[PDB]
């Protein structure tokens, strides 16, 4: 036997309305309720969609996990600042309130009249956290369009840190149509513990962060995917499809469950 | 290779309406902005608005703001400017300039935050526009006498006058083009009431006086006037 | 919004020309990345230095401008050739901002030789009762010329018109200048002068009826 509705009496609940736990961290057009929240239990419902730029990350799994498992959305805000450049590059297909916008948690550079420098600019940790930088690598659809926004054949980017160091160079190519727009973008993670630092080195296509998150590891948080609406009533336990109230240890109804909860 | 074509010169009484055509070449019309320029003559530039090809979106100064009034067209990159209720004040060459800044990427959807002005890269050729409250009419031509006083081997000067022609230009031969040396022609002089006058003259030998016959041939295309003048001692 | 140029530089071949460019309070102080223009006389203006100091792909090395606190200069360095030209300026001041402009005259020998021909008025004229004189100025090499006409030793200033000099096909410059009256003024006068002040030499023209 067991609810249908889910009931967050002592845990944290938080209702992902249009956005995964993914693009809620990127800042999309439909994700700013989210931001500024911390749960327990993040509920992810399966009818999500795609708002901004058409995008991939690789090792999806692990950063879907690492967001969930901290239950801390708080972002802080960090100036970079970038040389010989032009910050602030919005889409078309990233509409917010139909007004041409970008990631909000994201900044896109593009060169300015004649040339796009090398870029040199760290940031050095020394808080009592550790800290997650999100940014992404921008795929040209087009090789003329790789000069008319960073003036470079071969661009790059290389972030590095104390121990790892990532050198990505753009492939360029045609993809299928996704709201209007053939390009891609490619977004990595790296995470620098106190007294590690973070470099940021690009001589073009980059998404740069403005800023980074605050991450409590070993703390219970997790996710949960379904499409049973949240409730009002008391319990400690909630299922893959529901809430479960009872007291027999031994209940036959899902393998997902959370709390401090009876047994298959 | 890039250029701005324009549509030509007018002349336009005072209180009419005035529209100028600029047809882009070369570059991807919707990817700049596009301005409106005018200079006066012995002035500087003066502008006047932009507009945005890719969204249509204007704005004006202050001056101009509910007398000119800009359109683009996607086909074929003709931008226009129709300016309504000028006045004799407004004479001057309006020129059509793209901006250096790229704003938009079709193919990725890239688009620039806000704009911010370097410089105008492209110039067009330039319209001339003239407001003045006058009739079209031909000149009136006028002989101008040689040297009074000479001896044999010194240069003497003969000159012809044209006078009282509202439309700019005129064109002076003389001989049907047989007398080339000397002849140059002096350019003209705006008066008080609006039309123009100048002269064209020519050195001639003294011993030539009443051996050759001179005669100075002006015309005058716009009110389709030509008139030939014989000049004697 | 005033980005005011000089009226005029002068200098002479192989050196270096320099023209500055100030506003007002703050106004051309605003993150300059100024541009210029270069226009020949009876031509379109072309870009030739934008956000101050970088050029265009044609420009040669010679063009080159600088940061100098609220001025703006512009440096010609090269063996002057064909830079006489009309030098323009413009910023961003809320509404793009245009300068005065700047004329660079390459050097040359005066040569001055106005040869002055005064034509008095012709028969035809004298019965139309439209009873204008005509003087002819020409072959002379500087930018102005200043004319003041006197009929009867008294100065004249009623119904004179004066135009520009204008650049002959040898480099020289040349202009003309009327005088309209009335045929009662013409016969009663008797002696009808044009002085032309240029740089020394006064012209002696002067036509009797
Ligand atoms: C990128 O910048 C770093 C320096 O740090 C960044 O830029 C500074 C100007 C400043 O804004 C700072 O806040 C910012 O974080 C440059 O790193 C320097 O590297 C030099 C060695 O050669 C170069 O780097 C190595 C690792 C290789 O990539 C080579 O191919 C490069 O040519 C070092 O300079 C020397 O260090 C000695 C240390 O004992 C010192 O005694 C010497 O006098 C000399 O300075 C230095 O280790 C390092 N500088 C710093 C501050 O760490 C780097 O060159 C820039 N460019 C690139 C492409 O990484």
């Amino acid at each position: 036997q067991h609810l249908p509705e889910l009931c967050p009496s002592p845990l944290r609940l938080v209702d992902g309305q249009t956005c995964d736990i993914v693009n809620g961290a990127l800042g999309s057009p439909g994700c700013d309720h989210l931001n500024g929240a911390e749960w327990d239990i993040f509920i992810e419902r399966p009818t999500a969609v795609d708002t901004c730029y058409p995008f991939d990350v690789p090792d999806y799994q692990s950063l879907r996990s690492i967001l969930a498992n901290n239950g801390k959305f708080e972002f802080i805000a960090e100036e970079f600042q970038w040389s010989t450049v032009k910050q602030n590059g919005v889409s078309a297909s990233c509409s917010r309130a139909n007004v041409n916008d970008f990631f909000n948690r994201l900044n896109w550079l593009t060169g300015k009249n004649g040339l796009y420098p090398l870029q040199n600019l760290t940031k050095i940790n020394n808080g009592d956290y550790a800290r997650l930088y999100i940014w992404g690598v921008h795929h040209p659809p087009n090789i003329g369009d790789q000069t008319n926004l960073y003036k470079n054949n071969p661009g790059r980017v290389t972030v590095s840190t104390k121990t790892s160091q990532t050198s990505v160079v753009p492939n360029i190519g045609s993809r299928p149509k996704v709201r209007d727009q053939e390009g891609r973008i490619s977004f990595y993670w790296t995470i620098v513990e106190p007294g590690d630092l973070i470099v940021f080195n690009t001589i073009g296509n980059l998404i740069a962060p403005r800023g980074h998150y605050k991450l409590n590891s070993q703390k219970k948080s997790t996710i949960l995917n379904t499409a049973v609406p949240i409730g009002s009533c008391v319990s400690k336990c909630h299922t893959d499809r529901g809430s479960i109230t009872t007291t027999k240890p031994f209940q036959n109804i899902s393998r997902i469950s959370i709390g401090d909860c009876p047994k298959y | 290779q890039v250029q701005l074509v324009q549509s030509g010169a007018e002349v336009k009484k005072p209180g009419a309406s005035v529209k100028v055509s600029c047809k882009t070449s070369g570059y991807t019309f919707t990817a700049y902005y596009l301005h409106w320029v005018r200079q006066a003559p012995g002035q500087g530039f003066e502008w006047m608005a932009w507009i945005n090809p890719n969204t249509g979106d204007t704005n004006y100064a202050q001056k101009f703001q509910g007398r000119v009034t800009l359109s683009r067209d996607t086909s074929i990159t003709t931008a226009y400017m129709e300016l309504t209720r000028l006045r004799s004040d407004d004479t001057a060459v309006y020129y059509c300039a793209k901006d250096l800044t790229l704003m938009y990427v079709f193919d990725s959807g890239w688009a620039r935050g806000a704009h911010d002005y370097y410089g105008m890269d492209v110039w067009g050729q330039g319209t001339t526009v003239a407001v003045s409250g006058a009739s079209t009419k031909g000149p009136s031509v006028f002989p101008l006498a040689p040297s009074s006083k000479s001896t044999s081997g010194g240069t003497a000067a003969l000159g012809c006058l044209v006078k009282d022609y509202f439309p700019e230009p005129v064109t002076v031969s003389w001989n049907s083009g047989a007398l080339t040396s000397g002849v140059h022609t002096f350019p003209a002089v705006l008066q008080s009431s609006g039309l123009y006058s100048l002269s064209s003259v020519v050195t001639v030998p003294s011993s030539s006086l009443g051996t050759q016959t001179y005669i100075c041939n002006v015309n005058h295309k716009p009110s389709n006037t030509k008139v030939d003048k014989r000049v004697e001692p | 919004s005033a980005l005011t140029q000089p009226a005029s530089v002068s200098g002479s071949p192989g050196q270096s020309v320099t023209i500055s460019c100030t506003g007002t309070n703050s106004d051309v102080g605003t993150f300059d990345l100024v541009s210029w223009y270069q226009q020949y006389p009876g031509k379109a203006p072309k870009l030739i230095i934008y956000e101050g100091s970088r050029r265009p792909s044609g420009v040669s090395d010679r063009f080159s401008g600088s940061k100098s606190g609220n001025t703006a200069s512009l440096t010609i360095s090269g063996l002057q050739a064909e830079d006489e030209a009309d030098y323009y300026c413009s910023s961003y001041a809320g509404s793009v901002v245009f300068g005065g402009g700047t004329k660079l005259t390459v050097l040359g020998q005066p040569k001055g030789a106005p040869s002055v021909t005064l034509f008095p008025p012709s028969s035809e004229e004298l019965q139309a009762n439209k009873a204008t004189l005509v003087c002819l100025i020409s072959d002379f090499y500087p930018g102005a010329v200043t004319v003041a006409w006197k009929a009867d030793s008294s100065p004249v200033k009623a119904g004179v018109e004066t135009t520009t000099p204008s650049k002959q096909s040898n480099n020289k410059y040349a202009a003309s200048s009327y005088l309209s009256l009335t045929p009662e003024q013409w016969k009663s006068h008797r002696s009808y002068s044009c002085q032309v002040t240029h740089e020394g030499s006064t012209v002696e023209k002067t036509v009797a009826p």
